[PDB]
Parts: structure tokens; sequence; C-alpha cells
């Protein structure tokens, strides 16, 4: 295959309040990186490129892995601190509401679904591969990236799940669930600048560290 | 791999439906403020005026998504607190949707009801913003490119309207359950008419989460709107909380839209 599910499988498995959410959130970063460095073709692309469609994505990109993570808590997301979160005191810190949203929308339907790795891998070069994102060089590129994607998961799919007949789409409808869920986090993340932050962070939330660390 | 005759039906419902709701559209055109003709006066009613007019337009656009929902099956099932729930959150990507529809690539402009034709500028002087205003038209483009047809677009606005994730929804395994088979549907409907493109239906699902960032787009610019000092009408600013009042929907607008 052009875009191999294999290789995406791989990427995953190669990586394993309020504050502590964003002092979870700044290692992740880092993380990410590597992630996005062991998807195919994305380092082939224009330096610029990978570091435009990184500060798009970083944030829906991240919801989903610590969702999927989740899967086994009750009530509660995991992360990658080790830490945990529960319900309780996300209402008390005053996002209640969007910690409910993930919970019902991706944690949920992620267990019900049981969806494996390879699934969430390539959810999540879906995400990253965003030819909307503004400023690319060549945002046909991108486009063709992640429709390789759309082929090698559907493929994957009807393989591994052939009694499961709309399984592809099913995986594909979280993303709209998705989008909006990241808008509302990105909106608390722009709060919390508002009002101790670390630095990677601080510098996907501003419109240095980033370059280097994919070269 | 085939469609079911049931399948063929509703998609042939949805299509006529359409229609239908165009047909009752054209009939409100003599009811829209007429676009200012001439050279503006200092006055600045001008601007008032196409303001009002695209206003106006936008008004007739949720009756006809209102009368549109009705006659989607199911819709009607739903309780009259999800029904208002979800037309609230996809009216403004069905509006842009219906918006793509109305795009030539030629004239690179958009026509509403029959004969309203506006380019980019044209939206502008309306009082739209270009932050706005640039992505409807990216988004028309990238319709366009697709080339999808009427039944592909109603089942479209069908789904986009059964998303179980909007706010305030009570029921919301039951809105998943009524998006499953038009989801099915134009599995079906899409896979026998372009049998050699399979990217077809995941690219068109796709444009499902265009709208979310779309619908996001649209705050910023009722943002500047308020900004402005441009006051919106009770119905506009019912579904999408804008001003004091009528943003908190104590006037039940949409209700009544429903209740007939
Ligand atoms: C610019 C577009 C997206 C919207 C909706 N638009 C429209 C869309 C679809 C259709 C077809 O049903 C029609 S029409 C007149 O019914 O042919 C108009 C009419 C004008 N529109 C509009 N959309 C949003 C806003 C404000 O957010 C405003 C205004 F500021 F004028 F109030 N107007």
């Amino acid at each position: 295959e052009e875009m191999p599910v294999d290789r995406i499988l791989e990427a995953e498995l190669a990586v394993e309040p309020v504050t502590n959410i964003c002092q979870a959130a700044d290692k992740q970063l880092f993380t990410l990186v590597e992630w996005a460095k062991r998807i195919p073709h994305f380092s082939s692309l224009p330096l610029d490129d990978q570091v435009i469609l990184l500060r798009a994505g970083w944030n829906e990109l991240l919801i989903a892995s610590f969702s999927h993570r989740s899967i086994d808590v009750r009530d509660g997301i995991l992360l990658a601190t080790g830490l945990h979160v529960h319900r309780n005191s996300a209402h008390s810190a005053g996002v209640g509401a969007i910690f409910d949203r993930v919970l019902t929308e991706l944690v949920s339907k992620m267990r019900d679904m049981r969806m494996d790795k390879t699934e969430l891998g390539c959810l999540r070069a879906i995400i990253l591969f965003n030819p909307d994102a503004k400023g690319l060089s060549n945002p046909s590129e991108v486009e063709v990236l992640r429709e390789k994607v759309y082929a090698s998961l559907e493929t994957y799919c009807k393989q591994k799940y052939p009694e499961q007949q709309g399984r592809f789409a099913k995986l594909l409808l979280r993303l709209p669930a998705l989008r909006s869920i990241g808008l509302k986090c990105l909106e608390h993340l722009f709060f919390f600048k508002l009002i101790p932050i670390d630095t990677f962070l601080m510098e996907m939330l501003e419109a240095k560290i980033l370059h280097r660390l994919l070269q | 791999v085939q469609l079911t005759a049931a399948q063929e039906l509703m998609i042939q419902q949805l299509v006529a439906a359409q229609l239908q709701c165009n047909k009752r559209s054209f009939s409100d055109q003599p009811k829209v403020t007429p676009w200012p003709l001439g050279a503006d006066p200092a006055s600045g009613s001008a601007s008032q005026q196409r303001f009002a007019h695209f206003t106006e337009l936008a008004i007739i656009s949720v009756q006809e998504i209102v009368d549109f929902a009705k006659q989607v099956p199911g819709f009607l099932q739903l309780g009259r607190e999800d029904q208002i729930a979800l037309l609230k959150a996809s009216t403004i990507e069905i509006m842009l949707l219906e918006t793509a529809r109305r795009y030539n690539h030629e004239t690179e402009c958009i026509t509403f009801l029959k004969d309203f034709t506006y380019s980019k500028d044209d939206f502008h002087r309306a009082g739209l913003q270009v932050e706005f205003i640039n992505p409807i038209f990216e988004f028309s483009r990238a319709m366009r490119r697709l080339g999808l047809d009427d039944a592909e677009y109603a089942l479209l606005i069908a789904i986009n309207i059964f998303s179980a994730d909007r706010p305030n929804v009570q029921e919301p395994g039951r809105v998943e359950a009524l998006q499953q088979p038009y989801v099915e549907a134009l599995l079906s409907y899409t896979r026998i008419k372009r049998p050699q493109d399979q990217l077809r239906f995941p690219r068109m699902l796709m444009k499902l989460v265009s709208l979310r960032t779309l619908s996001s787009v649209h705050s910023e610019q009722v943002f500047a709107l308020r900004l402005q000092d441009k006051k919106l009408p009770p119905l506009l600013s019912e579904i999408w909380d804008v001003h004091e009042g009528s943003g908190s929907g104590s006037h039940k607008i949409l209700h009544r839209l429903l209740q007939d």
C-alpha cells in the first residue's frame, strides 16, 4: 500500500487539576512530534509545512490519544503524566461540560466499538494531514496523503471486521464530534493562559522549539 | 453494493422535499427588501439595505430548512426540544451546503432564490467580513470539485441534522439510530453512481468536519456584528444566541415554526 497500516500501527506503539492537564499536554507535545515522524511521508513534506500541520492539529491529536487511553477508566481520563482526572474534579474546576462530552462522544464510543490501535492511528493520521490548514505550500500534496489514509483504513476495516459493514463510516463520524470538542478545549486552554503554564504548550498557543525538534 | 427499494424511495423523498421547499422560497422573493440600485446616498442607507436584504434571505433560509426537516422521515418522531436543538446547531452548516450548491465557478458568484446573484464584494458590501466570506467561497470551490448531485446533497443534509453530539440533545441514542440509515443509503448511492471512485464517500463525510470549523468561523462573524452594532432579527438572534431577550430563546420562534 501507499500508506501502510502497519507503519501507522508502529507509530502508536512506538509511543508506549487544570494545571495537571497542562503539565500532561506539554510533555505529550514532545512525544507527538516523534509520532508524526513515524507516519509515512510526513517527514518527506517541506519543513515549514510539517510545522503548520502540527500547529493546526496538535489539539485534536492529543485529545484522541488520551481518549483511547482512558477506555478502561470509569468516569475519568488517564493522562500521560500517569495522573487520573475524575468527573467530580472537572465540575469543581468549571470544566465539567466539556469533560462529559469527551466521555460520551469519544471514550464511550471508542470502548463500545472496541476501537483498536490501528484504527486510532489512522484517524490520527487523517487529522494530521489537514489540507485546510492555512499557509501550506502545497495543500494538494497533503490532501492526497489524507486520501491514502482513507483507502488504507477502509481496506483494513473490511479485512479485519468483514461482518461490520458500517465500521469505516462509524470511525470517520467521530471526527466532526472531535473537531467541535477540540474547539471548546482550545477555548479553555486560552483561559488558563489568561489566568502557571509550561514552555512548549505556550509556543503552541502563541500566534522555535518545534523547528529544532524535527530536524 | 446495491440500492434497496426502501432506500431509493427515501432518497427520492428527500430530493422531492427540497424542490418543494425551494418553490416556497421563490414565492417569498417579493417579500425581500430590494437590493439598492444606483450610487449610494450619504445617508448611509444603502449599507443598511444591503444588510437587511441578506438578513431577510437568511430568514427565508431558516424557514426553508425547517420545512425540509419536517419532511425528513424520522425527524418528527423526536421530542420537540431535540428538534430545536438539532436545527439550532445545523442551520448554519446546512446554509453553507445550500450556499455551495448555488455557487458558479465561472462567475465566482452565488445565486440566491431565483436570480439574486452576488460576488465576494457584494457579500462585503452587505456587511459580512472577509474572514467569513473567504472560507465560504473556499468551501464552495471545494464542494464543486466533488461534483455532487441533488440526491447526494439532500442525503448529506439529512445526516448533518442527525448529529447526536449537538448541545442539549436529550435523546442522543435515538439521533444516531436515525442518522445510520441515511449514512448507509449514501454509501450505497455513491458506490452505485461512481463504482470506479471509492474515495467519494469518505470525501463527503469529511465535509461534516469542515462544517464544524465553518460553524465556528461564523461565530467569529456574529461577534463582529455585535461589535458593529448591527442588530439581527429575532429568529436569527434566537437560533444563534446573539442579543439579550431573543438570544436566550424566550420568544420560541423556532418552536412556533415547528408547531405549524
Ligand atoms: C451568507 C450565507 C451563508 C447566509 C445564508 N444565505 C442563504 C443560504 C442558503 C439559501 C438557500 O436556502 C439562501 S436563499 C436566499 O434562501 O436562497 C440564502 C443568506 C445570507 N446568509 C447570512 N448568513 C449569516 C449572516 C450573519 O451571521 C447573515 C447576515 F449577516 F446577513 F445576517 N447572512
